[PDB]
């Protein structure tokens, strides 16, 4: 039971990172321009079993847009991206919708604003109405904060399955096996390199 | 073995290709990955488009094709006037040909949409280029298609619909203002024949040709005259034929809703029928061939059936644009009154579906009712009823404010929140003001609601935490509506009531959710308090006891409604109450330790805080300097006892100590926060041993870092020793912030603070480096930098050239130092422009790279102050008249403040600052045009009495020459001619700079498009 | 979980490190819990993600193991595991986990130390 997912956005909004998040849970510090675009499979487990993605993160800086909307054929559902902290990102939504919606004519589509985590917000809650006349399902996210991370994915898989009562579900996990010069050198170099964002509550 | 295809010497192996497509699209891995890579360098190749006929010929994939298309796309929006006329005309026909050719094969027309739908944007970008200046009969030939074919006549409805969206709603940006509006005009003059075609269509048929002309429809309700809407029969059309077969019902009420915001008359009322008749109709059609106005609207949404979702969605959006607008026609006429709350009716249904999004947009429009309801006359009658269920349905559907710090959990526990639920903070403001709305139209029936309410949790019929929850957060909500004296009462009860039901309820999940509500009751409520003290007082004493509250959501809450109380009622505290032995304030202080024993560093803070807010309210200099002693009497023996063991020895090297001292200081700084002026003698009790504790600190990290290397950096330990100089810099920022006696700062704090802070600064590594210094120094030359002016070169000079070597090397790293640099640049900018006057030539050259580097940001912080500081320097530069420095400035620097600019405004990746980016060139340009440099701003190389006007000319024509070689010199001579006689308007000035961006995207621009205007 | 009784729940981050490229990277933030299996009496620490509930650690408290400290944290410890069936297959990971306070990661060793005992029976 797989799907294909196109994600869309401008540059810098936090695609990349949204999605490496969902598939190892880094967070990636770093702002890595993607080349084109990057098919990631992500499995999510549920009450009416397992759901696949097939995430195309497409790039959002046009100079690497690669093949562009030839990317969009045959998706089945979409996230639409932006960055609350950058006014621009948002008015290029409908931009992004439009070359979406050409090609993928019936799909879910979830429109995000990213990076809520930010004091400093500059898309106002009341602005964001763009969703409601093109019948997209809105989300505030945070991909650092982890703020309704799950949500578009969990709605895409709703609408995707086609049961409104669709929750996710833990994995029965097996019980782990029982089970040497390398081993010290490369403790000692671990424990001298310092865990990232010591200032957090975790 | 797959790159066959990126060799243009031999032929092009379609099947290659086709296996190249497969690969990427179906196949998986490194293979797709591999694919990808080799269909995107094919696709980039100049020469690539000369493949596309071959390709859309030979190929049986049609992804291929697409593909073929998209090289094509590129070529036409961007290098279509550099091919020759034969390859413009060749192209024309095999796009054309090849939609022609799939129209007329059933088959491939059926299944193969998406490569249709791509053919015929392609058409539309060439129309973009061609139509209707070398393409005449276009329209004329496509109204005759039509007629000979149902696939072609619908694919001719899909080609017009892409027509009107790339001209009207996507023109912007796209194109220039001239060729926008030549294409519009274009449109506009032919449309009375292609409307004909239209309604033509709509008469002779639900299907597949229908849907493709009602969406068609929709982007030409964007722009086209009203009379074509209700000088026909096509209201009638939409409103019922159209709305009874449910493909084409979804289509219609979204071209009905863009009908509900078209142009109209206001004096008609014959359109003013036309409108109510549409609206009657289309809700008729609702009642019959959908559902009645009492369906349960939220089981349908839930359910989730189909197109149910998006149906009631664009439901409520036609419902509340129509209305918002329209209503006042319903409220007049008797006949229109059932029409009129039905509506309505329909609309409280669709208030009660559970999903946010849709929420909001009902919430919209009742706020907008209930607006006007509340001043317009004689019309809250009207909507009694509907307001009346409107109550219950906000009331039943409160969300959480941001004040109850409790929620529940998986498992049925009420745990603190993990993070603020910030997502929902906009939407209680939304709700509340609704429902204060609704309470003051009928005040007696929002009591008799929530009165009522209430008594069905006391004897628990509707007892649950929800129930409870939203009734108390509404109760919140409406606070101060009411008359204090019908308030009075009203309060008293509810609160006798959450009283009565916090004592049997127990258990520490309920006490959890009951004590959470009643306090964000109490202290939504600070009117009542004040003229209730008896009440008031015996409240805060149990605040205090839910600072013993081993549960950590409680003892939060009781911290911050503490201090919410207290902001309002701080005068209640200060003066002495009657039959009180003493001001409650002094009886706070007296056992303030005991209060705060239990609670963490943070929540004691914020204890001490609320003390200071009432401590100011204490005017006799006397008694508020003796109470804000008292109130530190705890953090300054600790502080007085570390202090002599700190100056007996340097190692303090205990981390237990560096949490006690860290904890001294941040009491401080929130005393200091709310008492700001008032602050000062505390300040001064510590003032100099804290910068004697600032150098000893400094050394220990510094000594530290020397024994353990740029890793201590990140230890516990340091990062201790760090906070404490982090914090005292806040202390001192928060006073001078709010400092009124500015002699005092200046000649007693300034001096000590900028020998104590800046060498320490300068002196240390990076990693070492704190950004707060930065800031700290931005608030003193804020406030007192005028005075200071030696004091601001100091700052200069220690902290400028070091920084500026930490954030010149890349765009990301030292974040906060790059920040707080730019900051305090500008405000001596502003403030001390003499101390840059001071600097030598080599200084004040970096300077100038300073702030060209803060152009090239991506970061807005830095982004925008370094426009800002730039159009600044400008202003102060001009500001000094005819004087050499000025000169020298102009000469050496005019020049690369004008080309530092452009490169910015057209590399298309600082989009972000336009505005900004424009208005600075403007200044520049303006200063040549109103001859405000008074030196030749050339060298012996140009003629002797040539005028900057001239020169400027020259040289702005010779870097865009050479940026962008596929210009014409027409197009930058044409540009430059106009973009220098506009310097004085800006918003013109901006629409030529756009232009201008547009016109670089592509080649063969016209250059009489800059005459635009 | 049917099979297994909960020995010690605390909330926690866990982290695992990148050889290549020198860095800690997360791999989950949720409830770590210690499980004892009723029927062998060996404890495992299972370990799944908020929200989606998804499992970033799954392996035996060896009595091999020893938590190490780290140069940046009083409320965290890094230790190696030798089979890690999280992500499916077996594999060898250096293990960071991080808490709330200084409280929480020494109540977390004491603990680990205990289940250590239980295994070597
Ligand atoms: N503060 C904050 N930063 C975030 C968040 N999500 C992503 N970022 C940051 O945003 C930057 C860009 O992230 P990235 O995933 O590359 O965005 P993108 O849309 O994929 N860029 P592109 O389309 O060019 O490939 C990174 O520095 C990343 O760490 C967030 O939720 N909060
Ligand atoms: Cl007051
Ligand atoms: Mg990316």
């Amino acid at each position: 039971v797989q799907f294909k997912l196109v994600l869309v956005g401008d540059g810098g909004t936090g695609k990349t990172t949204f999605v490496k998040r969902h598939l190892t849970g880094e967070f990636e510090k770093k702002y890595v321009a993607t080349l084109g675009v990057e098919v990631h499979p992500l499995v999510f487990h549920t009450n009416r079993g397992p759901i696949k993605f097939n995430v195309w993160d497409t790039a959002g800086q046009e100079k690497f847009g690669g093949l562009r909307d030839g990317y969009y054929i045959q998706a089945q559902c979409a996230i639409i991206m932006f960055d609350v902290t950058s006014r621009v990102t948002y008015k290029n939504v409908p931009n992004w919708h439009r070359d979406l919606v050409r090609v993928c004519e019936n799909i879910p589509i979830v429109l995000c604003g990213n990076k809520v985590d930010i004091k400093d917000r500059k898309v106002k809650a009341k602005s964001i109405v763009f969703h409601r006349k093109k019948n997209l399902q809105y989300y505030d996210i945070s991909a650092k904060s982890n703020y309704n991370f799950e949500k578009p994915f969990l709605w895409l898989a709703r609408k995707l399955i086609g049961d409104p009562n669709l929750e996710f579900v833990a994995m029965p996990a097996l019980a782990p096996p029982e089970v040497a010069a390398q081993y010290e050198h490369d403790l000692e170099v671990a424990q001298t390199t310092a865990l990232p964002d010591e200032d957090d509550d975790l | 073995a797959m790159e066959g295809i990126l060799d243009f010497s031999n032929d092009l192996d379609i099947a290659l290709l086709d296996q190249v497509v497969s690969t990427f699209y179906q196949g998986s891995g490194v293979q797709q990955k591999q694919a990808q890579e080799i269909l995107t360098k094919f696709q980039d190749n100049p020469d690539a488009w000369q493949k596309a006929d071959q390709i859309l010929q030979f190929s049986t994939n049609p992804q291929s094709k697409f593909i073929a298309l998209s090289i094509l796309d590129k070529l036409i929006t961007r290098k279509w006037k550099l091919l020759p006329n034969d390859h413009r005309i060749g192209i024309r026909n095999f796009v054309v040909g090849m939609i022609i050719s799939m129209c007329q094969d059933d088959e491939v027309f059926k299944t193969q949409k998406n490569l249709i739908n791509k053919s015929d944007l392609t058409l539309v970008q060439i129309l973009k280029q061609e139509w209707p200046q070398n393409w005449p009969e276009f329209i004329p030939e496509l109204i005759g298609s039509s007629s000979s074919s149902v696939n072609v006549c619908e694919n001719n409805m899909i080609v017009l619909k892409l027509l009107s969206e790339e001209v009207f709603d996507f023109s912007a940006e796209q194109m220039t203002q001239a060729k926008a509006l030549h294409l519009k005009n274009s449109m506009s003059k032919e449309f009375e024949q292609i409307f004909k075609l239209c309604f033509q269509v709509l008469e002779q048929g639900s299907s597949s040709l229908i849907v493709a002309t009602l969406e068609s429809l929709l982007r030409y309700l964007h722009w086209i005259p009203y009379r074509y809407i209700y000088e026909t029969n096509i209201l009638e059309l939409l409103s019922t034929k159209f709305m009874t077969s449910p493909d084409t019902r979804a289509i219609t009420l979204k071209c009905l809703t863009e009908v509900s915001n078209l142009k109209i008359p206001q004096d008609n009322d014959l359109i003013k029928r036309q409108t109510v008749l549409f609206f009657q109709n289309t809700l008729q059609q609702i009642a019959t061939s959908v559902m009645p106005v009492t369906a349960d609207l939220k089981a349908t949404y839930a359910n989730a059936n189909g197109n149910d979702q998006s149906f009631l969605q664009d439901l409520a959006m036609f419902l509340t644009t129509y209305l918002a607008r329209n209503r006042a026609l319903l409220e007049s006429d008797e006949s229109l009154r059932e029409l009129l709350l039905n509506a309505h009716q329909y609309l409280i249904q669709l208030s009660k579906i559970e999903e946010r999004e849709l929420f909001k947009t009902t919430l919209d429009y009742w706020h907008n009712l209930v607006a006007d309801l509340f001043y317009e006359p004689l019309k809250k009658h009207i909507y009694e009823e509907i307001c009346s269920q409107l109550r219950l349905v906000i009331i039943e559907n409160m969300v959480r404010p941001e004040e109850v710090l409790v929620v529940e959990n998986d498992e049925g526990e009420i745990v603190r929140e993990f993070v603020k639920e910030s997502d929902t903070i906009q939407l209680y403001k939304s709700e509340r003001e609704v429902l204060v709305y609704l309470t003051h139209l009928n005040v007696i029936d929002t009591e008799e609601i929530m009165i009522s309410k209430l008594a069905r949790q006391i004897d628990g019929s509707e007892w649950s935490w929800h129930n409870i929850n939203t009734l108390s957060w509404a109760i919140g909500s409406i606070s101060g509506t009411m008359s204090e004296d019908t308030e009075k009462r009203f309060v008293v009860t509810v609160i006798k009531d959450l009283l009565d039901l916090s004592v049997k309820k127990r258990g520490k999940d309920n006490k959890a959710v009951v004590a959470s509500d009643i306090m964000y009751v109490v202290g939504q409520y600070p009117r009542f308090l004040k003229a209730h003290w008896n009440f008031l007082r015996t409240v805060i004493l149990k605040l205090f006891e839910f600072m013993h509250e081993t549960h950590e959501g409680v003892q939060d809450m009781a911290c911050d409604t503490f201090i919410k109380i207290v902001q309002k009622c701080k005068y209640h505290f200060v003066i002495q109450q009657p039959r009180e032995s003493e001001p409650f304030i002094q009886t706070i202080i007296r056992d303030i330790q005991k209060t705060t024993a239990d609670l963490q560093p943070q929540q004691v803070h914020t204890f001490y805080k609320a003390c200071g807010i009432i401590i100011s309210e204490e005017r006799s200099v006397a008694e508020r300097n003796r109470l804000l002693s008292d109130l530190m009497q705890l953090p300054n023996m600790a502080w007085d006892t570390i202090v002599e063991q700190s100056t007996a020895n340097p190692t303090l090297l205990d981390s237990e100590t560096v949490k006690i001292i860290a904890n001294i200081i941040k009491t401080n700084v929130a005393v200091c926060t709310s008492m700001g002026a008032d602050f000062y003698p505390q300040l001064g009790h510590i003032y100099y041993n804290m910068l004697q504790l600032y150098r000893a600190v400094s050394s220990m990290i510094s000594a530290q870092v020397a024994a353990e290397g740029l890793i201590a950096t990140k230890t516990p330990k340091v990062r201790g020793l760090r906070t404490i100089k982090k914090e005292i810099l806040k202390l001192v920022e928060t006073y001078i912030s709010k400092a009124r006696n500015l002699d005092d700062v200046v000649k007693v704090l300034v001096e000590p603070l900028l020998n104590a802070v800046l060498e320490d600064y300068m002196n240390n590594v990076p990693d070492a480096r704190d950004a707060e210094v930065l800031n700290c120094m931005t608030t003193v030359v804020e406030k007192v930098g005028h005075m200071i002016p030696q004091g601001v070169i100091l700052i200069l000079q220690s902290v400028f050239e070091c920084t500026l070597d930490m954030i010149n090397k890349d765009f990301t790293e030292y974040p906060e130092h790059r920040v707080e640099f730019y900051k305090l640049l500008k405000v001596i900018n502003e403030k001390s422009f003499a101390a840059f006057l001071e600097l030598p030539p080599a200084a004040f050259k970096l300077f100038v790279d300073a702030i060209c580097w803060a152009f090239k940001h991506n970061n807005r912080d830095v982004e925008v102050n370094g426009l800002q500081i730039a159009l600044d320097l400008v202003k102060n530069i001009e500001r000094m008249g005819n004087v050499p420095f000025a000169n020298e400035f102009h000469k050496n620097y005019f020049f690369i403040f004008v080309s530092e600019t452009f490169f910015v405004l057209t590399d298309s990746d600082h989009k972000s600052g336009f505005s900004k980016q424009a208005l600075l060139l403007m200044k520049l340009i303006s200063l040549v045009y109103d001859n405000k440099i008074s030196v030749p701003l050339y060298q012996a190389e140009v003629p002797q009495g040539t005028s900057n006007q001239v020169y400027l000319s020259q040289y702005l024509a010779n870097m865009l020459s050479n940026a962008f070689p596929h210009l014409t010199s027409e197009q930058i001579a044409s540009f430059l001619s106009a973009l220098t006689k506009q310097c004085k308007d800006l918003v013109v000035f901006k629409g030529t700079l756009r232009d201008f961006l547009v016109q670089i995207k592509e080649v063969g621009g016209d250059p009489t498009d800059y005459l635009f205007a | 979980e049917e099979d297994e009784e909960v020995l010690y729940k605390v909330r926690a981050k866990l982290f695992r490190f990148d050889k290549d490229a020198k860095e800690w990277k997360e791999r989950g933030t949720g409830d770590c819990k210690f499980l004892k299996n009723k029927k062998t009496n060996k404890v495992r620490i299972l370990m799944r993600r908020d929200k989606t509930l998804k499992i970033c650690a799954n392996h035996i408290i060896a009595p091999e193991y020893t938590l190490k400290p780290n140069v940046g944290s009083d409320r965290s410890w890094v230790y190696a595991c030798t089979a890690d069936i999280a992500e499916g297959e077996a594999e060898a990971f250096t293990f960071a986990i991080r808490f709330g306070s200084k409280e929480n990661a020494d109540k977390f060793k004491e603990e680990f130390e205990k289940a250590q005992e239980i295994n070597k029976k």
